[PDB]
């Protein structure tokens, strides 16, 4: 089979700015007597098949626009996207179709470069009627913040935890192009009354230092 | 015309079978060749197969030589994927795709919806939710959060929404993540100025038609 | 010269069912043959051919024995009762009453014909009229047709208006099956299996297992019931989804698609 290699992996570009993802392969995948590379490009946004973008690496479909190019020969090629604009966010792919494997690629999904803004920290304490269930659940949110990368620490005690919480985070929005991001620590009603004191730090660049979201047992 | 289009989800055990339609419609069912590809949540494409009208071949990778078989009908025009032998790793999304243009050719032009097949050993049951109780004291500035929380739920449709539509702005429902005992939980939080915390009402409803099941509960200032 | 042998067949292990066309009990008329279609399995022939109780096993194409070294893309199989008189009628180049208007062998039937005695199972006291025999055709029957109709005959220039009578006769009647008579009265019950070969992957297979393969050796290789000598090296070129070996000018094979694996090959001479 062909190995298909496709760098970079993610990036970030403002709008109205240039963008290239380069596709490698592994064997030469050009054609004699015919003269004809053999690559495909599409685009896949969530909840929805991939459409094919550019074919025969230099020729596109009816109906995307000049916005879209595509060159190269060989081994290696490469986009070129012209013009980026708000609805042009999305997971490109390359594949190939001169052998049996229909290798494909890897994915690069596409971002949207905006100035750093700091986030907002929220504890929630858990609620009387979730003791009944004989589980506690801690949730502190992280909100409106850029870039993705952000730290988050669990203290009881000033004791360190790990292994015993998750993390999810929310898809850009379209409005301010933002994330949020929430972090959920699970125990059980063994260990709950044992424990004093529960707080999350947050490190991240736009924050010169980690803001303290201090909370204990009783409001005190 | 030149579209395609399958079969609902399903949600087995291990060990059973699955069976996949594509029905075909548009074009001369007996010209074109069709392939079949799946996607793992979270990872890249693959491909599982191809087959042919007219007689012909039902080829596969080494690693699906002999599981996948792909029959053909006609008249009704339909192809199906019997896939036998169920793991735990084969929850995914599976699309069937036709050649176009003849030749050696693979332009997957007109893909299907694709249906959603998961493998797993628990059972359906209905959500569990709870409210998040605020800070009385978290004055921050002009605008506080509230939240509920939604727990132990298995198959994964769960619509959920604040005050019957009448709250948009300041919205966030984060992804399902999945726990050790496959049972799926989740999180929804609304951000409302803080001025205004004992003047209106807040209640989440959430819906599961798997279960059937419709909760509406109302998060509160507390004491 | 030569060093080692390498062979490589499909990855599958399922035995092909034989017995149901063999040893079933209710089987149909001559001109209402029945007709099976067998692929992908795999086979084994020298219990077939050594059974012992084979009163006619005839067949053309290929040799009784060594049959286990062939790949083919489908198996055919037909099944009918014909009186013993007439079993050298099923064979290729013969004109008679049966084969001619029921069911004619093709000239180029690259298979097997098998027939034995079965009187001691069909054989009824009184007369066994199940078994029945078309004999009033009006034309010659193209190779591998099934004729159902039944409508009524016009050997004259009146119409009967679908009543039998004077140059209107039923095409249709009873054998009158009787174990009293001799032995060319005798029934005979009739099989024949058909071949066929096409540029597509092989379905069907004979027993015996694969190797490992190896390369940049003058090695004697057999793929899939085609046999060779030279070195196996790794080449690129077209190869569309279905064609399964490629061949340079004049008849020479060149490359060749290794099953299980959907690998290209290259042969070159070892000098
Ligand atoms: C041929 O088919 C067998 C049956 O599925 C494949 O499985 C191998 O045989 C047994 C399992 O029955 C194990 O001991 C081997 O480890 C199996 N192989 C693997 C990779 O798990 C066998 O692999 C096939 N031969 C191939 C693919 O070359």
């Amino acid at each position: 089979d062909i190995v298909m290699t496709q760098s970079p992996d993610s990036l970030a570009v403002s709008l109205g700015e240039r963008a290239t993802i380069n596709c490698k392969s592994s064997r030469n995948v050009l054609y004699s007597s015919n003269n004809k590379n053999y690559l495909a490009w599409y685009q896949q946004k969530p909840g929805q098949p991939p459409k094919l973008l550019i074919y025969w690496a230099s020729a596109r479909e009816s109906g995307v626009p000049d916005r879209f190019s595509g060159s190269g020969s060989g081994t290696d090629f490469t986009l070129t996207i012209s013009s980026l604009q708000a609805e042009d966010v999305a997971v490109y792919y390359c594949q190939q179709y001169y052998n049996t494997p229909y290798t494909f690629g890897q994915g690069t999904k596409l971002e949207i470069k905006r100035t750093v803004a700091a986030p907002s920290v929220f504890i929630f304490p858990p609620s009387d009627e979730q003791l009944k269930s004989g589980t506690a659940s801690v949730v502190c949110l992280l909100n409106n913040f850029y870039p993705r990368e952000a730290k988050v620490q669990w203290k009881v005690d000033n004791a360190l935890q790990s292994g015993n919480s998750q993390e999810s985070v929310t898809e850009q929005d379209s409005k301010d192009s933002t994330y949020s991001l929430s972090s959920t620590l699970t125990l059980s009603k063994a260990d709950y009354e044992k424990h004093k004191v529960y707080a999350c730090e947050v490190t991240h660049q736009g924050l010169s230092s980690p803001v303290t979201k201090s909370f204990n047992r009783g409001e005190c | 015309q030149v579209q395609l289009v399958q079969s609902g989800a399903e949600v087995k055990k291990p060990g059973a079978s699955v069976k996949v339609s594509c029905k075909a419609s548009g074009y001369t069912f007996t010209s074109f060749y069709i392939h079949w590809v799946r996607q793992a949540p979270g990872q890249g494409l693959e491909w599982m197969g191809i087959i042919d009208p007219s007689g012909g071949s039902t080829s596969y990778p080494q690693k699906f030589q002999g599981r996948v078989t792909m029959t053909r009908d006609t008249s009704t025009s339909t192809v199906y994927m019997d896939l036998s032998s169920l793991r735990s790793e084969d929850t995914a999304v599976y699309y069937c795709t036709r050649d176009g243009s003849a030749g050696d050719n693979s332009w997957f032009d007109p893909w299907g919806q694709g249906t959603l097949v998961t493998v797993s050993s628990a059972s359906t049951k209905g959500p569990s939710v709870f409210p998040l109780a605020p800070s009385s004291k978290s004055t921050s500035g002009g605008t506080a959060a509230l939240g509920c929380l939604v727990k132990d739920y298995f198959p994964e449709p769960v619509t959920v929404s604040w005050n019957s539509g009448a709250l948009t702005s300041g919205v966030h429902t984060f992804p399902a993540v999945l726990q050790s005992s496959g049972l799926y939980s989740l999180s929804s939080v609304v951000t409302v100025p803080s001025s205004s915390l004992g003047t209106q009402t807040y209640i989440c409803n959430v819906n599961h038609k798997p279960s059937n099941t419709k909760v509406d509960k109302r998060v509160e200032p507390k004491s | 010269q030569p060093t080692e042998s390498i062979v490589r067949f499909p990855n599958i292990t399922n035995l092909c069912p034989f017995g149901e066309v063999f040893n079933a009990t209710r089987f149909a008329s001559v001109y209402a043959w029945n007709r099976k279609r067998i692929s992908n399995c795999v086979a084994d022939y020298s219990v077939l051919y050594n059974s012992a109780s084979f009163s006619t096993f005839k067949c053309y194409g290929v040799s009784p024995t060594k049959l286990n070294d062939l790949c083919f893309t489908n198996v055919y199989a037909d099944s009918f009762v014909i009186r013993g008189d007439e079993v050298r009628q099923i064979a290729p180049g013969q004109t008679g009453k049966i084969a001619d208007y029921n069911y004619k062998l093709p000239d180029d039937f690259t298979g097997c014909v098998i027939a034995w005695n079965s009187n001691n199972l069909d054989s009824k006291v009184g007369g066994n009229y199940n078994y029945l025999y078309r004999l009033f055709r009006k034309s010659n029957l193209k190779p591998f047709e099934r004729d159902i109709s039944t409508e009524i005959y016009q050997a004259g220039s009146t119409p009967c208006n679908g009543v039998e009578g004077f140059n209107c006769y039923f095409p249709l009647q009873s054998y009158g099956f009787q174990p009293t008579n001799g032995v060319g009265y005798q029934p005979y019950r009739v099989v024949v299996l058909s071949f066929e070969l096409l540029h597509a992957p092989a379905t069907v297979c004979g027993p015996k297992k694969s190797t490992n393969l190896v390369k940049n050796k003058c090695v004697n290789f057999n793929f899939n019931g085609l046999t060779g000598t030279g070195v196996l090296t790794e080449s690129n070129k077209k190869f569309l989804p279905f064609q399964q070996f490629g061949r340079d000018i004049a008849d020479t094979t060149d490359a060749v698609r290794d099953p299980q694996t959907l690998e290209i090959l290259d042969i070159t001479p070892c000098s």
